[PDB]
RNA sequence: GUGAAACUAAGUGGAGGUCCGAACCGACUGAUGUUGAAGAAUCAGCGGAUGAGUUGUGGUUAGGGGUGAAAUGCCACUCG
RNA sequence: GACCAGGCCCGGGCGACUGUUUACCAAAAACACAGGUCUCCGCAAAGUCGUAAGACCAUGUAUGGGGGCUGACGCCUGCCCAGUGCCGGAAGGUCAAGGAAGUUGGUGACCUGACAGGGGAGCCGGCGACCGAAGCCCCGGUGAACGGCGGCCGUAACUAUAACGGUCCUAAGGUAGCGAAAUUCCUUGUCGGGUAAGUUCCGACCCGCACGAAAGGCGUAACGAUCUGGGCACUGUC
RNA sequence: UUACUGUUCCCUGGGAUUGGCUU
RNA sequence: CAGGUAGACAGUUUCUAUGGGGCGUAGGCCUCCCAAAAGGUAACGGAGGCGUGCAAAGGUUUCCUCGGGCCGGACGGAGAUUGGCCCUCGAGUGCAAAGGCAGAAGGGAGCUUGACUGCAAGACCCACCCGUCGAGCAGGGACGAAAGUCGGCCUUAGUGAUCCGACGGUGCCGAGUGGAAGGGCCGUCGCUCAACGGAUAAAAGUUACUCUAGGGAUAACAGGCUGAUCUUCCCCAAGAGUUCACAUCGACGGGAAGGUUUGGCACCUCGAUGUCGGCUCUUCGCCACCUGGGGCUGUAGUAUGUUCCAAGGGUUGGGCUG
RNA sequence: UAUCCCGCCUGGGGAGUACGUUCGCAAGAAUGAAACUCAAAGGAAUUGACGGGGGCCCGCACAAGCGGUGGAGCAUGUGGUUU
RNA sequence: AACCCGUCCUCAGUUCGGAUUGCAGGCUGCAACUCGCCUGCAUGAAGCCGGAAUCGCUAGUAAUCGCCGGUCAGCCAUACGG
């Protein structure tokens, strides 16, 4: 808690069922090493299907600033929105529990 | 155990009572709905989404759903690249309704009644009936624990549990009667 | 049968708080009786019946007690 | 061919079983039982009965004796020692009778004042620095010892539930197995089976009002003048 | 029975039964 | 001898009122109402309070008047403080209420301790014991120039008999006499003895293993009274009924009878009126389930629906449940 | 390189599972399928990448030093909202 | 320009700091309200060396002082390149 967060819409506009579900997947991912960050960048994206040419896909950039000298690159895609939120979210949890490791390896 | 002491012991107790009997009657009558009954369903289209410029929509927004027949429904898509997705998203869903195709609109057809399906259905009817008689009786069943707890605790005098409990029982029962008033509506509109 | 045993088939043997069932000791059901023949019995079935069995004779434990495979049951038709 | 002379089967609950019990309304699911466990006792034993002498235990000796609980056998018997009990400990605190460093008062051989004041010895008293055990407080152990073994919120992509998490309070918050039960108020719970029709009976679900592990838990072949439901045969029960 | 007041079994101290030499 | 220590054992207690008893509530004092124009007056009748406080909030002398509304003025606003006007007792009087009090009993100031000693004619109250007011007299004093005022507080709750003990004082007694011990007397203190006219310095439960003396003065069954409730009808007709209040229902409310429900009262019965259901065997009532005969119908017909006369007769056998 | 004899495998998952049987006081052992389902599973070795593996080295990478940003006010860009 | 010499200011929101606003004017330009740059006056905000964090720099470097140019009628350039 007590994290600000910052979404763009890159290619498009950015609903409000959308960002309610974006609070609620880092919200878990985040909150467990919530005394360590202070931010939590967001950039979608979408391409193809009648936007573009080749098949429809949808990019989810997540960028994370910790408190103590952390930076953090999490990009990934699949064929949905909700999707690439979900693969993203998952990655951030694997990175953020790697550090913790790191600094209570004692 | 003076008056004035029942009269707040009472109605702190009941007050829980009749704030929780209106969440169950309520929810109770959500289990209802959500059998599905194949009557009219300018509702079960509401909640399968669709995917428009990658935005995640529901199918208001994008379409229109109208009722020619209690057994159909129209489908008018303002976007004719928006009308494959309707169709992907409700096959997805696995609702039981296997949509149609003019070129323009989405057509469906709900199924007819049959008498294996009734039974199982009927099944399914009296089992939320079940559950919602448990509830009450639950609510009656922790009623009486405080009146209990009350008179170990030397605050009440066993005359007015017995007339607390005996009176309680009275105010349950009527709900108890909604519930069965819901369900012979209910079992009407089997046939 | 085996190296020897374990194991295993017959015969002998006649064990058991074993079985059926009289005496004997008990008293589950029902009927009858209920100013009874009888202050708990008669009738028809019932339980145990080599056992923790039954019984005689002669004795022991006496009431703020004794005794009790323990019911507050019994201790001369009398027992919180 | 008379008299005499077993009715049987399927399923479930309790108790293992043979036995014992309220003489005169209760024969049972109660009692006892083999076994199991805890604790006490080294013989001039513990325990028990006695005013005492002494007796039983025992003409026995820890593979024995006394006492409490549980109750064949089989699988198991969990968590809490804060409180209440029991065992052990000994640093200090509190502390009786008694002992006595002393202190104080009454009496008055005398002295003095103007009826009263003071007062030696001796006698008779009161008060009590300090010493003064066990026990208690205190510190640990112990549950097959007495006993106990919780609530309130939120969360899974349809609802519904909550694997998970948060918070409050306790000494600890009920583990295996079982569960409308000999326990379930609501209750004829609900589904299924059985019956033409089943508030009873069997199986299952779990919302266990208020199961639960030796006041034992779950099963268990055999046994029962035990309770309980169904069926064949039989019949004046009808 | 953690109701009141008491009795008994039992534990503990002083005294008698009860003495001697040492630390 | 002393201390500690097992209901192992003994002797006992464990209140009452109560529209039966118990669980509950209450127990004494003050104020208003019920209380019916003196006083007094009950109920498990309706409302609330007391178990004190003040060294000034007492006494005396003396000067003042609060409160509300409007207007004006920096912070300042509805409201602090200040000026003025208008109504006049609407405030306040330590606390509950009633009654009383306006140049005041309310609000300040100055000095003070009568918040005395020894009494007391005569009255109110009233089963008893208690309780209340009090002119006036002496003594020695406070305030006031003086006259005069003061024996606690504007009044009514703020409290506890007796026995025993304790502290201080005392010209009393002193078990042969003188003393002393001890006691008396005077002054005062010590109980939520609150179950409050207090049974002891000192006390809780259980009985379905039970027992005696009594009671229909007192409950459960039945009868009876009552008829809230129950049952069965009637009155009004907003509306429903395709339109149409009354074919059939009839809200909102109203007026009745009946004595089969659950109850209230506790009148008969406690030296006895034996219970739920069932079997057997009756017999009456109608507010009519069927059978007989009619009316209306939103009665085509069949079959109903509602209602009138009508109680002659009839009203099955089984499964579950005591 | 050769001969003789015994046991054992025939794609993976389901599965050493289920039913039944034998033994065992039990815990469990041995024997041992099918339905359905995938087009792979797997072995050796190579090449890179990676490693909170090892060794060596480098850059204002840290350390050390100097001065700033983040705060204040005002330039000016981006988002967002608004239009 | 920093800098040297001399006077004053003596630790103060100040002779530090120059935001915001009004008035009066000028230049560029057909055109200066939104929307240019400057002058003369008067107003004189916040701000007392700055959290968690974080950037540059190893020699004429960092730090600090000012000058020039390009685009350009003019200029919002405190920029960019020297
Ligand atoms: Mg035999
Ligand atoms: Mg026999
Ligand atoms: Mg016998
Ligand atoms: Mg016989
Ligand atoms: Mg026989
Ligand atoms: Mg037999
Ligand atoms: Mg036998
Ligand atoms: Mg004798
Ligand atoms: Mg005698
Ligand atoms: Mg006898
Ligand atoms: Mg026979
Ligand atoms: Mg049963
Ligand atoms: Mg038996
Ligand atoms: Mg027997
Ligand atoms: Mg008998
Ligand atoms: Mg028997
Ligand atoms: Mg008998
Ligand atoms: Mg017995
Ligand atoms: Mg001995
Ligand atoms: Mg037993
Ligand atoms: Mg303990
Ligand atoms: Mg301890
Ligand atoms: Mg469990
Ligand atoms: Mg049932
Ligand atoms: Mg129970
Ligand atoms: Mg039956
Ligand atoms: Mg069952
Ligand atoms: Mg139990
Ligand atoms: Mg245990
Ligand atoms: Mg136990
Ligand atoms: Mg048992
Ligand atoms: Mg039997
Ligand atoms: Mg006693
Ligand atoms: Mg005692
Ligand atoms: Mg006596
Ligand atoms: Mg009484
Ligand atoms: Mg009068
Ligand atoms: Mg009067
Ligand atoms: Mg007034
Ligand atoms: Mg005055
Ligand atoms: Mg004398
Ligand atoms: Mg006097
Ligand atoms: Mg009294
Ligand atoms: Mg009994
Ligand atoms: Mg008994
Ligand atoms: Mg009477
Ligand atoms: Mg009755
Ligand atoms: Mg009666
Ligand atoms: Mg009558
Ligand atoms: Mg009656
Ligand atoms: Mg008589
Ligand atoms: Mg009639
Ligand atoms: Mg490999
Ligand atoms: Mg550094
Ligand atoms: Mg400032
Ligand atoms: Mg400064
Ligand atoms: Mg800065
Ligand atoms: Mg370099």
């Amino acid at each position: 808690s007590s994290v600000k967060l910052i979404l763009q819409g890159r290619n498009l506009e950015v609903s409000d069922n959308v960002r309610s579900h974006v609070e609620d997947k880092v919200g878990k991912s985040v909150a467990k090493h919530s005394h360590l960050v202070r931010e939590v960048d967001v950039r979608l994206s979408a391409r193809g299907g009648d936007l573009s040419k080749g098949p429809k896909l949808r990019r989810c950039e997540v960028t994370l600033f910790t408190k103590r000298h952390g930076v953090i690159r999490a990009e990934e895609d699949a064929e949905s929105l909700y999707s690439s939120i979900d693969l993203v979210s998952s990655i951030i949890q694997r990175k953020l529990r790697k550090i913790k490791d790191k600094v209570s390896d004692h | 155990a003076t008056m004035e002491e029942v009269e707040a012991e009472k109605s702190l107790i009941e007050t829980n009572t009749k704030q929780r009997m209106e969440k169950t009657i309520e929810t109770i009558r959500s289990n209802f709905n959500s059998v599905r009954t194949n009557r009219a369903s300018p509702t079960m289209l509401d909640r399968i989404e669709v995917e428009y410029y990658g935005t995640p929509v529901s199918l208001k927004s994008i379409a229109q759903i109208s009722t020619p027949d209690a057994s159909s429904l129209l489908i008018s898509p303002y976007d004719k690249s928006s009308l494959k997705a309707i169709e992907k998203a409700i096959v997805t869903s696995q609702l039981g309704v296997s949509p149609n195709n003019d070129g323009e609109v989405i057509r469906l057809s709900l199924p007819p009644l049959t008498s294996d399906r009734r039974k199982e259905l009927a099944k399914v009817v009296s089992k939320l009936a079940e559950e919602g008689k448990v509830a009450v009786r639950n609510i009656r069943r922790d009623a009486l624990k405080s009146y209990e707890k009350l008179e170990k605790e030397k605050k009440l005098s066993e005359d007015n549990v017995k007339d607390l409990s005996a009176d309680l029982q009275k105010l349950t029962d009527e709900y108890m009667k909604k519930v069965e008033s819901i369900y012979k509506q209910k079992e009407q509109e089997l046939m």
